[PDB]
């Protein structure tokens, strides 16, 4: 009557609490799984857009270090050229 | 050296996200404990009255 | 003879100066390159290095959740075993 | 536990990596500077031999 009620009530409760407990390790997983790869994916492109950056500020170097010696090169043959002009001048004369 | 900063300050963020879900499962398993225990009153009941 | 003297080390240092930079800027892409490789193969050994031991702490679990779970149904079982002993003796 | 000295030789290559690397460019840095300067000096060489010679033919013109 009471005795064999109560047991049959407390194991279908054990039932449900093995029965639930299973559940939400399978779901439990689910967010395990469903954040961690979207924090390794987004690490993943915040790095390379850190480098990214600096690879174009490394270009910023070379790109204005090319432009100022070509510039002054390129004025530094003009000034050969006025110097090698005035020299034969002189070697002709006297 | 700025760039060096963040790389290891998402390090470590990466590692507490791993060290907390490591600890969900040590709860979960702990749960199974507690269900094993009160199977085990159960049948030390049934025994006793035997 | 003398202006043609310094007026050619003027525009040979010149000659030698480019040839110079050209040596640089070779250099600079070696260092870069190797930048990458190194970076490249960092980076790559410290994600399987932190996925396989990520895999293995949930290996171990997973063996311990089937060890005390599968020890659990085995003891529901001999609950429902005697408690059907007592309905058949009254 | 195991994932400490894992990670502890993860932090002290980058930071010596990157370390490394901005000295790096402090010194190819410094080879165009010496490049740079190596110009202006063979400029003001031009500009020294330049008002020798302006002054020369305004001496005979």
């Amino acid at each position: 009557g009471l005795y064999f009620s109560s047991l049959d009530s407390s194991i279908d409760i054990l039932q449900k609490r093995a029965q639930e407990l299973i559940e939400n390790i399978n779901k439990s997983r689910q967010k395990d799984h469903a954040l961690m790869t979207n924090f390794r994916n987004s690490l993943k492109t915040k790095v390379s857009d850190l480098t990214e950056k600096l690879e174009e500020r490394i270009y910023q170097i070379y790109n204005d270090h090319n432009k100022i010696i070509q510039e002054k090169l390129q004025e530094f043959t003009q000034k050969m050229a006025k110097i090698s002009h005035l020299e034969t001048e002189l070697k002709q004369v006297c | 050296n700025d760039v060096s900063k963040e790389i290891n300050l998402m390090l470590s963020t990466y590692a507490k996200l791993l060290s907390e879900r490591a600890a969900v499962d040590a709860s979960y398993i702990d749960e199974i404990d507690e269900l094993f225990k009160e199977a085990n009153a159960i049948e030390n009941f049934l025994i006793q009255k035997r």
